[PDB]
């Protein structure tokens, strides 16, 4: 029943998007089915599925030029080339840190578009390139659900928290890059993009620590010096530690997997770039007759049927052949991602979402540090005024309580974040116990 | 963002020559800065007409035109509008203050958003040492300290006093200071500016050839700066490439990257800072990388109050480069930068107590309390910096007591 | 595999498994994908060395429906036993490593007072693992050449290929004229004897039972081979965990370097126990035991002259 | 007591309800712009 | 586990190349490195009408770069360049970076001691190559000069850098001057204190095989030791394990080789059963061994395809019987079932035979007596009578081990 | 253990069919 099914709905791909009415262009030789009670209708079937399959397969990755639109995936939704992101980001740094409500949207989608969809046009008669098509078609919106709130429905804020991605998809690409498929490509986009957003906060908060006016005064008295010391070193921690979260996400998982793919698309390019369209059917006469009808309610064979499985297949040899397998492959890519990312236990999730909130709101308290740090100095007080002991040795008793706080809560959420990969790597994802060992050696 | 270079001296100049040459064959520049027949970004240190002309966005700065002459006939690219022609060269510096300062904004202008400056110079240059150490004052007040800047100093093989003069200003105003030996580099090749300009454009490959990660100047240089004191970087590069008999895995690239003789400075026993790899080839298998990465953290000893992370970039090769294997370059942040501040400091000490050569220098009274001063102002920065890094070491650096 | 059968989870026996495939040469093997390891029973009382099974997947193939699941079974039987035989011959090689590591690092830089007693204990222990070492190397090289290989090159290889001449092939059909030949020439002749699908199974059905039911893996003093051998190699494991003992008591001697005396009071215990009780009272007898019985067979009566 | 295999049992299993709620909810967002016109 | 090869001398060169070169013929390895398709092989039999993929471990000994070119592991140390420049340029396939280049024994040791750095660190740089190292083979000549003191100093080194947690094999040639005897001495006191398993080679006795060059014979045989490693069977296939089946205790580990020189001559062995008989005969031993000598333990090893099982069962039980065996050990003969590298054309069988006997009493001796006549800082002659006294702690435990 | 797992997939298939059957219901309707 599924041969048949899909073999009728991919011819009739076919002939929607090539606008072919008939394949008389092909001038290919076909057998049609003689009878109800031949022999040979599985046979037939197969080969009439196998033909549909070798059409469409071409059309899509010959024609269509789909191991191109894998790349161009590849690179807007998982940031295989940071640079256009990166420029994004530097450009509205002030504005995705500000809660959902408190900032115009339109704003977002215009700063967006002149790093992404920009274009230079090509003369009539040139071919557009497929990137060059699909430039255009992406979409980058506010939406209400957060990525902590629409995560935990698949078991205010700042605006990185809720900024999505939307691809809609040319026909008949879309049916293979499937709406379920583009969804889990969006929930990675929404994680990265928190990331690389608080490795730019990390980044920025680092040159002012350094080499801010304020921060970088040689004037303050030994106790201030040793609470700079104190903060820059804890600063440095965190930056390491989210460096090799983000090499983590990066390189161990999001690449990895991706070599795989890569190098099956590419030879499933080769293969068919070699193979003709259309193929041949031949058939003999069939004089089996009532040697061949076995009429009446059935044959004793049907438990055969049963009996068989069908599980066993592997070694993707000559890559893929049907776009069963193809949609197959992707969806089994995207679930790895999303389950080697943690997002997908509860545990994992929740100390993710803890140590996430905690490094943002400490980035806070550094930005509003800096104000005070003017009071406490008197050489750059005078200065920044132009526009007592008591009160001075309360606010540093102050800052020192503040300080501590911080410290003691980073360590407590190290400890239970690595204790939580820990388990989890142990017992189900490889992938994580090597993280876990190598955070360990860090810590 | 964009990226601003300044030369400065004779071995600046021939050092930038190098350093322009290797970039532009990376990126398939020509010689006239015609296109070669795009994924890589130029822009951020070539400047592009609407007429698809690249040129350097370098500043060169001499005492005399013969090298900016030759370093002008060897690459035409060059816009010769960016051409300009130890205490006397300094005052000198502060004559030309106006016409630098506009030459610089001018620079500053034509790029859409900044990022940082590199600077190339030599610390015993003499009065092309003197001039680039007003740069950096001029450059530091006028931009203030948004913009950072990249020095790569080349150290000494009357030399000490001018060596202790750039080394305060060095210390003052740069934010990441790599060091540069020639005596290291010569015994790496047992010409030498061959090994630091390819040093300096391998360190910024992330930002010219984007990948997942790693896109600025401010992750890369972040990650090894815990403190703004210690800013000194010492860089190593794996030279066995090209030959036969070249490393067997990028798994052994991480292990014999960490020699000590491989060093591009003088070293005994030392403690990492921070650790940055760069792995530069075509394809890169992940599983070795991953053994080599928990081999190097078992083996490197870091000071007790660093994170302990090593840190290692997948860098892409250029395609205009066919096919080669892989090379790669280490960038670490060592402690060993309290002896060679030491043999500074030695040698000056040696020469001041003797009054060998200070005639050149004191010319009156009033000359020879504001040198002395001055030497006396250098002398003691460079010991604080030699007490800080030495209090790195210890394990009661972050405690009050 | 130290800890229990119940610790061990999916994602360790694939790191191991991986590995031990790089560090070995089956990492060029052709079908190096088909291999897979597994644990049977997850029970509480067994530890990782007693449930650790090596799994060849051939479900790939449609010859996975001729081999019966009896077969398959009859093969984890047999390697079970076998892998209790090298995982002893791999105990004692750590065993002779362990010890001549530590008779260069403490024995031989000790005060010469004590060295004497010390070397003669060591070199007795040693010893002792040498003769177990043989042992063991003799009845491996037995069932690896005589019965496995032996079984194989009888039972698989001489049917297939090799004629299997009978009464009815005696017959020269061609005293008869018989000029015609059918079906056809395009029809291959195939090096190799036609078999039915009962007689593939047949076949590899009796050449797997002929290797679990041998004379000497038979179930047949009134005890069976298998059990005097699993005797022994108890006497093997028990000698193993009480040299491990002394290892620790004479690391703690070498350290110290009152105490020295109960130390060597200790250390001669530990030898009089392994010497006297192991060897001499248990292996040494099980031994003599089984080669007389071993002579009863004429089959096994050339394995008991050198085993 | 089941055997114990290389390949996570229950990852596999946790892969497939994730995918299931996908499905699902797509469904319904899909379902609820279908009925509200 | 993997194997690293250390060659020290230049009669340690020498051999090494040799070895190498035998080595690399029998994995199909080319002089530059490059690697032969594998051939089919010859059991797998297959249906008949009537490019990586290996089944050996040659990597065991050479490291496969991402290029697919092997390299030894190998280590040159020595100081006159002519026998390295002779070697490199045999073999091109040897690393350039692995190569070390610089009559008393004394001068060599302290030219050791001076120069140690290096050579740690470049056995630390082959070592990190390595992942789960097993043991160390050394290639070096007792007396000669370089080798001695080098190869001591190195073996010293090794020892105590790695906390002796892999064992270290040593294939150490014996002298066939007024300084040989000093040397041989000073450097068997060493082998006693570190090395873990010693293949005594003699001279005299492989002139006296040969007549029947002298470095072939070495390198033969040191390359048919490791025959099982290279060539996984259901044994062995770990050095480890072949070597401790011939050392019952850490004193009694000096073993000796025995070689069939007819692996070519058309009048070779009829077959498995005829070698068996011939390889204990004492005509073709490495070592001087007399009438009244036992053995310890024994193994042979067979190199063949499809070898008969019954002459080999028949030859084990003929062959045990005249061995006279120590009485403390039991009576046990183990042959090794090797398999010959498919890439030799040559269909002859060839066999090693390892011992380890008793006759180390007699060469001691002679080594003892020699030494004792030439003896007739002050640093130097305690050394003298340390190794003196270290070498009678062992003539007397092998004296010793006739007795129950 | 892994029952429960098995029971909430089983109990998700359903729920999908449901939802399908919904939207085959809804068509037929309009139409």
């Amino acid at each position: 029943q599924s041969k048949i099914l899909n073999t009728g709905k991919y011819l009739n791909i076919f002939k929607r998007c090539t606008g072919l009415h008939n394949f008389e262009s092909l001038k290919e030789k076909l057998t049609t089915i003689t009878s109800l009670a031949a022999p040979d209708l599985e046979l037939k079937i197969d080969e009439f599925y196998h033909r549909a399959n070798k059409m469409l397969m071409k059309l899509l990755f010959d024609g269509y030029n789909f191991p191109s639109v894998v790349n161009i995936f590849q690179r807007l939704f998982l940031f295989a080339d940071s640079f256009q992101i990166d420029n994004f980001i530097d450009s509205t740094f002030s504005e995705l840190k500000r809660g959902k409500l408190k900032i115009s949207v339109s704003r977002l989608q215009k700063q967006y578009d002149d790093i992404f969809k920009e274009k230079i046009e090509n003369k009539v008669g040139v071919r557009p390139s497929v990137y060059d098509v699909l430039k255009k078609n992406q979409k980058l919106s506010v939406t209400s659900e957060s990525l902590y709130k629409v995560v935990e429905e698949l078991m205010d804020e700042p605006t990185i928290t809720s900024v999505d991605l939307t691809i809609p998809l040319p026909f008949p690409l879309n049916l293979v890059l499937n709406q379920q498929l583009s969804y889990q490509y969006e929930i990675m986009f929404k994680l990265l993009i928190n990331i690389k957003f608080i490795s730019k906060y990390n980044s920025s908060n680092w040159q002012e620590m350094n080499y801010s006016k304020i921060w970088t005064n040689s004037h303050f008295n030994s106790s201030v010096k040793k609470w700079i010391l104190r903060c820059r070193v804890l600063h440095s921690r965190i930056c390491s530690f989210i460096h090799e979260l983000e090499n983590y996400i990066v390189h161990d998982v999001i690449e990895h997997n991706f070599e795989e793919i890569k190098n099956l698309i590419h030879t499933t390019a080769t293969n068919l770039a070699t193979s003709e369209l259309g193929s041949d059917i031949n058939d003999e006469g069939d004089n089996i007759f009532n040697g061949s009808l076995i009429r009446g309610t059935f044959n004793n064979n049907s438990i055969f049927d049963s009996k068989v499985h069908k599980h066993r297949t592997t070694t993707y040899v000559e890559g893929i052949s049907t776009v069963e397998q193809l949609i197959q492959k992707f969806l089994d890519y995207s679930s790895t991602l999303l389950n080697d990312s943690l997002l997908t236990r509860e545990e994992s999730l929740r100390q993710l979402r803890k140590m996430l909130d905690f490094i943002f709101h400490f980035n806070n308290y550094i930005v509003q540090v800096k104000k005070v740090l003017v009071l406490l100095n008197h050489e750059l007080f005078n200065e920044y005024s132009k526009e007592d002991q008591e009160s001075i040795d309360k606010r540093f008793a102050n800052l020192s309580d503040t300080f501590l706080m911080q410290y003691e809560k980073f360590g407590e959420n190290l400890v239970t974040f690595l204790a939580t990969i820990k388990q989890v790597g142990e017992r189900e994802n490889q992938g994580l116990l090597e993280l876990s060992n190598r955070l360990e050696l860090c810590f | 963002g964009e990226t601003i270079t300044l030369q400065v001296g004779q071995c600046g100049n021939q050092v930038g020559l190098q350093y322009w040459q290797q970039l532009a064959t990376e990126h398939g520049i020509q010689s006239d800065g015609s296109s070669t027949p795009r994924n890589d970004h130029p822009e951020l240190f070539f400047t592009l007409s609407d007429s698809n002309t690249y040129t350097p966005r370098s500043i060169l700065i001499d005492m005399e035109p013969s090298v900016i002459a030759k370093s002008t006939s060897a690459l035409p690219m060059f816009n010769p509008r960016n051409v300009h022609l130890w205490i006397n060269g300094y005052k000198y510096g502060t004559e030309e203050e106006e016409t630098l300062l506009n030459l610089i904004d001018r620079e500053v202008d034509k790029c859409d958003n900044l990022s940082n400056f590199q600077l190339f110079h030599s610390v015993a240059g003499g009065t092309g040492s003197g001039v680039g150490s007003k740069m950096l004052e001029v450059i530091s007040d006028r931009y203030g300290h948004k913009k950072l800047l990249n020095t790569f100093s080349i150290f000494p093989s009357v030399q000490p006093y001018n060596t202790i003069l750039t080394l305060k200003r060095l210390i003052d105003y740069s934010d990441a200071t790599f060091v540069f030996h020639n005596d290291s580099l010569n015994r790496i090749e047992n010409g030498a500016n061959k090994l630091i300009a390819l040093v300096s454009a391998s360190v910024s490959n992330p930002l010219r050839f984007p990948g997942y990660m790693y896109s600025s100047m401010e992750s890369i240089v972040s990650n090894l700066i815990p403190t703004p004191d210690l800013k000194f970087l010492t860089s190593s590069i794996a030279p066995f490439s090209t030959q036969k008999h070249n490393y067997l895995n990028e798994y052994d690239m991480l292990l014999e990257l960490s020699n000590d003789r491989y060093k591009t400075n003088r070293v005994g026993d030392t403690s990492y800072i921070s650790m940055l790899n760069y792995l530069i080839g075509d394809n890169l298998d992940q599983r070795e990388i991953r053994k080599g990465i928990l081999k190097s953290q078992q083996r490197i000893s870091f000071v007790p109050w660093v994170a302990r992370s090593v840190l290692v970039v997948h860098g892409k090769k250029s395609p205009y480069l066919k096919n080669t294997n892989l090379e790669g370059i280490q960038v670490t942040n060592n402690t060993s930068m309290i002896d060679v501040f030491t043999k500074i400091l030695k040698q000056f000490d040696l020469l001041i107590k003797r009054k060998a050569y200070l005639n050149r220098y004191y010319s009156s009274v009033e000359e020879e309390n504001e040198v002395m001063e001055m030497f006396n102002e250098s002398r003691e920065s460079v010991k604080s910096i030699i007490d800080e890094y030495k209090a790195c070491k210890e394990i009661t650096y972050l405690d009050d007591d | 595999f130290n800890e229990s059968s119940v610790n061990i989870s999916s994602t360790y026996l694939r790191k191991v498994l991986q590995d031990a495939i790089q560090i070995s040469s089956v990492k060029n093997f052709e079908y190096v994908d088909r291999l897979d390891s597994r644990v049977l029973n997850p029970q509480h009382g067994n530890l990782g060395w007693e449930s650790f099974t090596i799994e060849y997947k051939i479900d790939d193939l449609p010859m996975s429906y001729l081999f019966e699941g009896h077969q398959h079974l009859q093969y984890l039987k047999m390697f079970h036993f076998l892998w209790k035989l090298r995982q002893l011959n791999n105990l004692l090689n750590w065993h002779f490593e362990m010890f001549n590591e530590l008779n260069h690092n403490v024995v031989t830089k000790l005060s010469s007072r004590n060295r004497r007693p010390l070397a003669k204990s060591l070199s007795i222990i040693t010893s002792i693992r040498f003769h177990f070492t043989q042992f063991l190397n003799e009845l491996i090289a037995y069932l690896s050449y005589d019965v496995i290989e032996e079984n194989f090159q009888q039972h698989i290889v001489r049917k297939l290929f090799y004629n299997k001449n009978d009464q009815d092939l005696l017959l020269n059909k061609s005293f008869m004229n018989l000029s015609e030949i059918d079906p056809n020439n395009d029809l291959p002749k195939f090096n190799v004897n036609l078999l039915t699908i009962d007689e593939l199974v047949e076949l590899h059905g009796t050449y797997i039972d002929s290797i679990i039911n041998s004379s000497l893996l038979n179930e047949k003093t009134n005890i069976s081979y298998i059990d005097q051998i699993f005797n022994i190699l108890q006497t093997i494991f028990n000698f193993i965990n009480t040299s491990q003992e002394f290892y620790s008591l004479v690391c703690t001697f070498g350290l110290l370097v009152q105490d020295q005396e109960d130390l060597e009071f200790q250390l001669h215990k530990i030898k009089r126990k392994i010497y006297k009780d192991i060897y001499q009272h248990d292996y040494k007898r099980q031994l003599n035991d089984l080669k007389n019985d071993l002579n009863r067979d004429y089959n096994l009566k050339d394995l008991s002259k050198l085993l | 007591n089941i055997a114990t295999t290389t390949k996570s049992r229950e990852e596999e299993l946790n892969k497939r309800i994730v995918n299931y709620k996908i499905q699902l909810k797509l469904m319904k967002n899909f379902l609820q712009e279908l009925i509200d016109r």
